[PDB]
């Protein structure tokens, strides 16, 4: 994968450019996909300019003239099966060609060589021809342009008429000609030899390769696509074309004309993202626009909210985010019309994207400063590109445009700052409010029926309201939710909750809100869609919102300032409508609304005011659904927009759920009367009304935040109307007839059953007499309240049998288990076979099944060690594998003791934080863990309470004493593919025993993601359920996210046995195994080995209080104090006989089912039966689109290779074959080499064998020395351990330092090379990335994201970028230049030298947690004196000498950093 | 400059200063304050900055440093620079360097125009009497050889 | 302690043998039959007089304020047979590293190089 691209300054042909374009490309195969086979490919393309002459000189050839005026090329893939189709597609482009009179000069079939393509890439390869045409009316370019491509568009609606598959045209113009293909990067220029002449000659050129995560290729979908190349995957695709079919009604211009008709279905189906984004780009510049414009336009800057920015530039970014909704997320944009040529990057700058400008006038960027070969004396600038800036290349006059010369270029267009004082604010209007006509609240008693009409319990009163509207932000629970989905409940549960969140995987990474706050806006724009291609003033005229969410007064301003186009929709049916009552009020509102839109209203409030003893109120959810649906269904939602007042809204979900259905503003004003009505009766202490209302509304906005940053998008405004959500449980016909697109796997309810529960809750709340709030079953266990998971009946009786040591016991517990009503899916499934019973004593020992089970990951401060290494020891005695959770483990625990237990676990945690990797720590077990997502906080970083971290733990993780620590929502190392690849070799290279596992949340689209993680060398795929366990989190992401581990599983299973990667990989679940039923279902569904995880906690003692995020665990299990860590009971014999008990059971369940192992029973799934609930529910679930499954054929169900998928070896396996002396003797070694950017994450298996020969201190620094020459590879130095010094005579490419644990990398440019030091990049982004001790000496500039979650490193740098230092938690980091913003984000740590020029730094560093201040005690500056002497002295830099020469007077403009959680805890302190 | 690289010799300065001369090292004077009989020396500090990529220091002016010397009888010494030759002598096609100096050819040490050599200090610049000496040796075998092939040729 | 190896790795058998012991042909990867010198072929290296001290005397188990000069021949190779035999000898004392056999440039050096 990536993409790269070439460009001349001057302006005019050269093969030069064709030639580096095509060595760059040939150097991309160790990023790429590596398999077994050698000759598949994944998509590969090439975009140059057209060699007029060739074409002249071959038509010259045919028999006509040499014409004067450029030929025009075209590519059409044609269907090559049947030939009936070719005379049908030749037929529709020449009547469309000459439809206009142009003159057709000829066809052409391009040579090509069909023997060096794999098999499953061959059988789908279509048919490439060439199209010849010319000029004969001496038309002008630009209308030659618009004319081609108007031409293009109708050829493309035609064969769409004809219903013809297998028909695309690569690019039709005169300026440009792609070459893509699905073969192999390298074997290009032998695929089409027609790059081998010596005229294709072109002043620009653009090359991609493309990262298949699945395995069925197909040609149209490789770019680059028409006019533009990318890089990643954007968060929000599915969100961005309901908003285009929105514009399609409004996008009419005099460029175009009639023609305009025919471009009404702006984008088509089937295309990826990025096809989609080329599409609108093409269609958004084809107007008049120039490149950067429409870039602007399309992928904005994000808005800081500081004067630190010219101010025109915040006017047209005010303008540019007013136009048009972004399109955020991981993106490397190369773009190029015929003029100009332009790389930029996404709001965050998520990819990395570098570039150089040689001698000659020539540009070359990518993705690795690397891929080309030029002379390191050539050269006069390395320049990188942080986050929205953008290089731009003008070939019509010649000119290079950097980031800030662009930025001014362009807001000297257009008077920007004129036009946003055109628009209406809201503060104004608030603060000028009428204070008059307040209202009078209801009495107390229609409160609370009101209040009973929703199912409203009161302990919400209390336990989810009450923190919020007390401190400021959301509840947490501690411990996973297992009770039933919400179709299967009989009590009425709100409608909201059939909806759960969405989230990504490793293919697009969450964001933090925590401390990325500079990047996310909440604006909302009243009065904005208007003509996407005019351009005047009457667009910036609108009202804007700092907020969806408003309070009652503000509603009623906004509303008399609205004047007389408001409109008003009874959201209230009648009680005695009948049994499609529902139908008959949907189908009014559907009707009235349309028939108020055309009447010239342009805001349409839909308010349930109307609710009353003979009208119940119809759930909002499903009346915005269908407005919106028909609104945008019958080109309509452009003209007005949608407000809405609910009376139910509560939670932080409930908004996020209806703002993603369309809806623009909710105001509910239950929760303000229920807020002011609790108030007024003196709970919350001598707190004014206002002042709780306003931390209510902040916390309102952080949780939806938070809810909008789990999925990866940055902007509310690209999230309206998205349907990013997941349905479960609902008719598929409902689900897609009143919501826009959601996947619905299993039907459901349609309307009669809400119908039903609906007006059954009116009835027993409204027609009768209700006194008090009941308190309701929802989140700990009530009598009064519904079902759960862990009752004390069931608790009890596990805790007995696990002690008496009895089975009988234990069966009466699995018989009480099974006997409860239908609580979860797998409950509903039946085992059949058509066997008759063997022996017990037939099937497989004990032994034999307790070898597949194991328990999951706990970490080292949600319990406690007695605890853990209970478990610990209990797993390892069986024989089965232990875990070690996230957080380290204690190294005095790797080696047994004298009674004959290895207290060392079994698998290693490498989760977001990385809080105790180290060299010794990853060669302490066997086997690797990749913590992406956890079960119970899908897309959340790990929490661990503030109060809770001891000085054990503080300094166990590198840490500060008595500090909350949470672990970063992103991985800032698994961005995309490629580097998830990346990282799966370098933890195979540092450890060639174990094997690396992944752990995915189940959800929907997964399938993709497990064929892309498939083949990425991995071998296991976990697979986690929604109903785990946790430490501390959210109550709202475990009740609103994830999906039960059966659907995930059932899933995974079909895509990977339908890609025959099944027999490659192994695959496990857990989540609610408890007794032997579910473990032989799971086995049955596909899985092999299972975890247990909080079954075994009950095991120990644990009594089930929900209150471990308090420290006062009463078992003393999750305890951190003195007191409480005495009452501990549990032994791990108890674990040995549930584990006993546990397999007995499934043997016994194996033998009355007839089988005799269960390698024969995995993938067999119909061996199970649907069976229904009742004759009462009346459902229609049907789990049919899970019990498919697909034939295999030759390999197996199951893992038939042992022993992991080994990876290619780099240099440092050669490097071992030469220091023989260094194991066998010990003596200091000096080696050199020449490295390429194809060697990854060299000197590792080094680090390795010295850490297993000696240990972790065991040699004095700089004991072996190895000098690179030339540019470095990807994560330079993974993992070293001291001693070993790495010096590089050139510059790295990006995760340099990774995992340092004792390293010296010394970086530094060459001796005859003209750069100034410190005004050119030496290295790349996420530079010492969870380091925990080593010194690391620059001599350049640093990426972006740089020394983040940096533990003991001391770094010495001549730059920054933006988010420098984010979470630093201690060492040094000397800093010799500007720094990019948003500055120690978050960091509470360590210290930081700044070095500021201008005296700037106040302006850019995140004042949150640490304090800047001038260098005051003389320890300090000779501290500083030391580590600048040590840099000056290594690297021999320049700027390094000329500080410390003029020294006397230059340190008063240095900055001190320093956290203030250590302002007290310092030996010296900071101010005298 | 620095007393390291003084252009001289280091014996000098020792004896100057052994003699009872004051030093004050990287200055440069400005102004002469004064009437008709100057009464003080108006110069300022200068910084020297780390040696470049070829062995030659930059200077630059401190922007708050400024001093005055007591002053009743300046002598400069400068340096020194060879004349302008061709109209001194009335020919004006004397091959000079943009510097002062006059070219001279490398083997024969003889100058453009025939029969006229040239060679000692005016073709180096302020060099010293050994290279004086050099040049006069080779200048006189130069004359010699010329003379002898002028008189047979 | 810095792991710096000051053993050598190629011993020397000069025509004098002023350090050959057993164990001093035990510490090496290659040997060494040194028969002529490149600068003065045919001659015994020297040594001066009064360079000779204390630690060489017990170096060489020679008396200290003399100098020292090898014969010029190599007293065990008097023909090629002899010469074979020192170095079946020299291989069985070592029976991990090989020999070698220097010599100086001259005419007819073809020949013996083809006996060696
Ligand atoms: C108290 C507790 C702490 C946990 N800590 C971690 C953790 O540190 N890292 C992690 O990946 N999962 C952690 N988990 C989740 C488990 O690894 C596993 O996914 C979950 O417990 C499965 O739930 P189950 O026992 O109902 O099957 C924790 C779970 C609990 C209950
Ligand atoms: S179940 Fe958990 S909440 Fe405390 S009592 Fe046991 S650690």
């Amino acid at each position: 994968c990536g993409v790269g691209f070439i460009a001349a300054i001057d302006g005019k042909p050269r093969r030069s450019v064709v030639e580096k374009g095509i060595e760059a490309l040939k150097a991309v195969w160790h990023r790429g996909a590596v398999d077994a086979d050698g000759k598949t490919g994944d998509g590969a393309g090439i975009h140059v300019a057209v060699p007029q002459k060739f074409f002249k000189d071959h038509v010259k050839v045919i028999g006509h003239r040499a014409p004067d005026n450029k030929l025009a090329v075209g590519q059409v893939f044609l269907p090559r099966i049947s030939l009936d189709a070719q005379e049908a597609c030749r037929c529709i482009v020449e009547t469309e060609i000459l439809a206009f009179g142009y003159y057709i000069y000829g066809w052409r079939q391009v040579p090509i060589n069909v023997d060096i393509i794999g098999e499953k890439a061959n059988a789908t390869r279509p048919e490439i021809e060439q199209i010849i045409v010319g000029n004969n009316k001496g038309v002008s370019d630009e209308q030659f342009e618009l004319d081609l491509y108007i031409i293009r568009r109708r050829i493309e609606k035609a064969v769409k008429g004809e219903q013809i598959n297998d028909f695309y045209i690569c690019s039709l113009s005169a300026r440009s000609i792609i070459y893509k293909g699905m073969f192999l990067a390298e074997q290009l220029t032998t695929f089409y030899p027609d790059l081998l002449d010596e005229r294709f000659e072109s002043d620009f050129a653009i090359y991609h390769q493309r990262y298949s995560t699945n395995t069925f290729p197909t040609w149209p979908l490789a770019q680059p696509f028409r006019m533009l190349a990318h890089n990643g995957e954007i968060n929000t695709v599915k969100g961005n074309v309901n908003w285009m079919k929105a514009h399609e009604t409004r996008m009419e211009h005099p460029a175009f004309g009639t023609h305009m008709q025919d471009l009404k279905p702006v984008i088509g189906v089937g295309l990826s993202d990025s096809g989609s984004l080329d599409t609108v780009f093409e269609v958004m510049v084809r107007a008049g626009r120039t490149a950067p414009m429409v870039k602007m336009m399309l992928v904005p800057q994000a808005l800081t909210s500081s004067q630190t920015t010219p101010d025109n530039h915040k006017a047209l970014i005010q303008y540019c985010n007013s136009v048009m909704e972004p399109w955020d997320g991981p993106a490397a944009l190369a773009m190029t019309d015929g003029r100009w040529v332009v790389g930029g990057m996404d709001r965050n700058g998520l990819r990395p994207m570098r570039y150089t400008i040689t001698t000659d006038g020539l540009i070359i960027g990518g993705s690795e400063t690397g891929m080309v070969k030029i002379d390191e004396t050539q050269v006069i600038e390395k320049g990188r590109l942080g986050p929205g800036e953008m290089i731009a290349v003008d070939l019509q006059s010649g000119k290079l445009y950097r980031d800030r010369e662009l930025k001014d270029h362009l807001a000297t267009l257009k008077p920007w700052d004129k036009w946003v004082q055109n628009t209406t604010h809201l503060d104004e209007l608030v603060k000028t409010a009428s204070l008059k006509g307040e209202p009078s609240d209801m009495d107390k008693a229609e409160l609370r029926r009101r209040q009973q009409a929703f199912g409203l319990t009161m302990e919400d009163m209390e336990l989810i309201l009450h923190p919020m509207v007390e401190d400021g932000k959301e509840a947490i629970g501690s411990m996973g939710d297992d009770s039933p989905i919400a179709v299967l409940s009989d009590k009425y549960r709100g409608l909201h909750h059939f909806f759960r969140q969405n989230f990504s995987q490793v293919t697009n990474p969450p964001i933090d809100s925590l401390r990325e706050r500079r990047v996310m806006s909440l604006k909302t724009r009243l009065g904005n869609l208007g003509n996407i291609l005019d351009e005047d003033e009457t667009q910036t005229r609108l009202l804007q919102l700092e907020s969806p969410v408003l309070t009652t007064a503000e509603f009623r301003a906004m509303r008399d300032y609205m004047g007389d186009t408001a409109a008003e929709i009874d959201a209230t049916f009648p009680v005695d409508g009948g049994p499609e009552a529902l139908r008959d009020a949907l189908r009014r509102i559907r009707q009235e609304t349309e028939d108020a839109v055309r009447g010239g209203a342009t805001h349409v409030i839909l308010t349930d005011e109307a609710m009353g003893p003979a009208r119940a109120a119809i759930p909002a959810i499903l009346a915005t659904g269908a407005v919106h649906t028909h609104l945008i269904r019958s080109n309509l939602r452009t003209f007005t927009s949608l407000n809405v007042r609910t009376a139910e809204g509560l939670d932080t979900h409930y908004f996020a759920v209806l703002i993603g259905v369309g809806a623009t503003t909710v105001n509910a004003y239950l929760a303000q009367e229920a807020i002011a009505e609790r108030h007024r009766r003196g709970l919350f202490g001598s707190m004014p009304l206002e002042k709780g209302m306003a931390n209510y509304k902040k916390a309102i906005d952080d949780g939806l935040l938070k809810i909008m940053s789990k999925m990866g998008i940055s902007v509310i405004s690209s999230y309206r109307g998205g349907g990013n959500f997941e349905a479960i449980g609902l008719s598929r016909a409902l689900v897609a007839e009143h919501f826009p697109a959601m996947v619905s796997r299993i039907s459901g309810i349609g309307l009669n059953g809400i119908q039903k529960k609906v007006l059954e809750q009116h009835a027993t709340a409204y027609n009768e007499e209700v006194v008090a709030l009941p308190v309701g079953g929802f989140y700990r266990f009530r009598k009064s309240g519904d079902r759960h998971g862990w009752e004390g009946g069931v608790i009890h009786t596990l805790q007995q049998a696990v002690t008496n040591d009895s089975y009988t016991t234990f069966k009466k517990y699995s018989e009480q288990v099974n006997k409860r009503p239908p609580m979860q899916l797998r409950d509903l499934l039946e085992l059949r076979s058509t066997k008759a019973p063997v022996p017990v004593d037939e099937v497989e020992s004990i032994t034999a099944i307790r070898k597949r089970f194991i328990t999951p990951g706990m970490s080292m401060g949600a319990l406690s060690p007695e605890a853990h290494g209970t478990l610990n020891v209990a797993m390892n005695r069986i024989g089965a594998k232990s875990d070690s959770g996230e957080g380290g483990e204690d190294p005095a625990r790797f080696r047994p003791d004298k009674n004959g237990d290895n207290w060392n676990s079994a698998i290693k945690q490498v989760a977001s934080g990385r809080f105790g990797v180290t060299a010794e720590y990853l060669n302490q077990c066997r086997e690797l863990e990749i913590k992406v997502a956890q079960g119970a906080k899908p897309g959340e970083g790990g929490q661990l309470p503030g109060f809770k971290v001891t000085e054990m733990i503080a300094r166990l993780r590198h840490s500060t004493p008595g500090v909350m620590l949470i672990s970063p929502p992103p991985h800032h190392d698994i961005y995309s593919i490629e580097d998830l690849a990346q990282l799966i070799y370098d933890l195979k290279q540092i450890n060639p025993d174990a094997k690396v596992t992944v752990k995915l949340v189940s959800r929907s689209g997964i399938g993709t993601i497990a064929a892309g993680v498939a083949k990425a060398n991995a071998d296991i795929i976990l697979i986690s359920g929604n109903s785990g366990g946790t430490g501390a989190s959210p109550q709202t992401s475990i009740k609103f996210a994830g999906l039960p581990w059966e659907m995930g599983l059932s899933e995974v299973h079909q895509v990977l046995t339908l890609n025959r990667l099944r027999h490659r990989v192994r695959l496990r679940t857990d989540g609610g195994l408890k007794t032997g039923r579910d473990i032989v279902i799971a086995a049955m569904l596909g899985a092999e080995e299972f975890g247990i995880g909080t079954a075994s906690l009950i095991a120990m003692g644990c009594i089930m209080v929900r209150q471990c995020h308090s420290n006062t665990c009463p078992v003393g299990v999750c305890v951190q104090d003195d007191k409480l860590r005495q009452k501990f009971v549990g032994t791990p014999e108890k674990v040995v006989n549930l584990f006993t008990f546990l397999a007995e059971e499934v043997r016994e369940i194996l033998a009355g089912l007839g089988f005799r192992s269960l390698n024969e029973v995995i993938g067999r799934t119909d061996l199970l039966h649907q069976v229904s609930r009742g004759a009462e529910h009346l459902d229609d679930l049907d789990l049919n689109p899970r019990l498919a499954q697909v034939d295999p054929g030759e390999n197996a169900r199951y893992c038939t290779l042992q022993g992991r998928n080994e990876v290619p070896d780099t240099l440092d396996a050669r490097i071992v074959a030469d220091a023989r002396p260094l194991f066998e003797e010990g003596e200091k070694m000096q080696l050199a080499y020449n490295a390429r950017n194809t060697q990854r994450a060299i000197g590792t298996r080094l680090s390795s064998m010295v850490t297993r020969k000696f240990g972790m201190f065991g040699l004095q620094p700089g004991h072996i020395t190895i000098r690179l020459r030339g540019t470095a590879g990807q994560s330079l130095g993974a993992f070293a351990v001291q001693g070993i010094k790495l010096e590089v005579m050139g510059d790295a490419n990006d995760y340099v330092g990774k995992g340092l644990s004792g390293g010296t990398i010394v970086v530094r440019p060459t001796t005859s090379s003209p750069l100034e030091t410190n005004k050119n990049t030496i290295i790349g982004n996420t530079v010492l990335y969870g380091a925990t001790a080593g010194k690391l000496f620059a001599a350049g500039q640093a990426g972006e994201r740089f020394a983040v979650r940096n533990s003991g490193a001391t770094v010495v740098v001549e730059g920054c970028g933006s988010n420098g230092c984010e979470y630093m938690t201690g060492g040094t980091a000397v800093i010799l230049g500007r720094v990019g913003d948003n500055f120690a984000a978050g960091m509470t740590g360590g210290m930081a030298y700044v070095y500021d020029l201008d005296d700037s730094l106040p302006l850019y560093i995140n004042d949150e947690s640490v304090i800047f201040q001038r260098i005051e005690v003389g320890h300090y500056e000779s501290q500083l004196k030391h580590l600048i002497e040590e840099h000056v002295t290594e690297t021999q830099s320049r700027f390094a000498a000329e500080i410390l020469n003029d020294w006397a007077r230059e340190v008063t403009k240095f900055w001190q950093v320093v956290p203030k959680e250590m302002l007290n805890r310092l030996e010296v302190p900071v101010h005298l | 400059r620095d007393r390291k690289n003084m252009p001289g010799s280091q014996r000098e300065v020792a004896h100057a200063e052994e003699e009872g001369v004051e030093f004050i090292w990287q200055a440069a004077p400005e102004g002469f304050t004064g009437d008709t009989v100057v009464t003080g020396v108006r110069a300022v500090r200068i910084h020297l900055g780390v040696a470049d990529a070829t062995g030659r220091q930059t200077p630059q002016v401190i922007e708050g440093s400024e001093f005055t010397v007591q002053a009743d009888l300046v002598i400069k010494a400068l340096g020194f620079e060879p004349e302008d030759l061709p109209n001194a002598f009335d020919e004006p096609e004397l091959k000079v360097t943009r510097w002062g100096t006059l070219l001279v050819d490398h083997r024969t040490k003889m100058t453009n125009m025939d029969g006229v050599f040239a060679a000692g200090d005016i073709v180096r610049g302020a060099s010293l009497v050994v290279w004086a000496i050099r040049d006069g040796r080779d200048a006189a075998e130069g004359i010699h050889a010329y003379a002898k092939a002028k008189a047979e040729a």
